[PDB]
């Protein structure tokens, strides 16, 4: 009565947007790691019951024209939908190998007055990037926009960091976190332990001071009406 | 390469 229904074939879909390489007149470098992140995502999530597929080095009008189309899917038989955004990002804005392309015009595309097929449902949407440039330096009828929710990799205006050896921060604990409990608690009891995993367990080390000893806090952003979990 | 997003 106070959890959204799963009674349905299919858990749904999950579009994983895997962005690593970058056209030079971007200026931005390999996303190492990033392959690491989007495996494991695809392993957590499908074994969430989501019928996962991966799009690799996507174009702004690529990433539109996809969730566009999956806007205009038929989603009758699906409990919910999930996309994951694995690229560099500033404050409202992600990048596709092309340039820059605004996130409200990513998810717009799922709003109750355009995706009809999921009205009422829960929409997901992962953000594994960066949302500006500041630093933390740490311390020892129903409404078109409802049943949306946002898991962004860190606050606005600060980093988010990526070891290229071990993944992005926010990605990896989020797995792990997925892979122990994904199915017993509810969306945001998990997103809560990302947030308490990503907070602790992590600090950067370089040897620029600038970036010695740094910490991270995702974002949740819940429009949800109702209690999520996968099971 | 050691480093964000």
């Amino acid at each position: 009565t106070y959890q959204y229904n799963m009674n349905f074939e299919k858990l749904g879909k999950c579009i994983i947007i895997n962005n690593k390489n970058f056209d030079k007149v971007t200026g931005m470098g390999v996303r190492n790691g990033t392959d690491k992140d989007a495996e494991a995502l695809f392993k957590c999530f499908r074994s969430l019951g989501f019928d996962v597929i991966v799009y690799n080095d996507c174009s702004c009008a690529k990433m539109q024209d996809l969730l566009k189309k999956a806007s205009e899917e038929d989603h009758t038989n699906a409990a919910c939908f999930a996309c994951i955004l694995l690229s560099h990002g500033e404050e409202n804005v992600i990048y596709g190998k092309d340039g820059v392309t605004p996130i409200k015009d990513l998810t717009a595309h799922f709003r109750g007055d355009r995706c009809k097929t999921l009205l009422e449902k829960p929409k997901l949407f992962f953000i594994q990037a960066c949302r500006g440039t500041e630093l933390d330096d740490g311390i020892q009828k129903i409404p078109v926009e409802a049943d949306f929710l946002f898991a962004y990799s860190t606050v606005p205006g600060y980093y988010s960091w990526r070891s290229p050896g071990r993944g992005s921060w926010f990605v990896q604990a989020l797995c792990s976190i997925l892979e122990e409990h994904g199915k017993d608690l509810e969306i945001m009891q998990i997103l809560t332990r990302v947030n308490d995993r990503v907070a602790r367990h992590f600090e950067s080390q370089s040897d620029d001071p600038h970036f010695h000893e740094k910490k991270q806090i995702p974002c949740v952003v819940s429009m949800l009406t109702k209690e999520l979990y996968f099971s | 390469x050691d480093x964000x997003x």
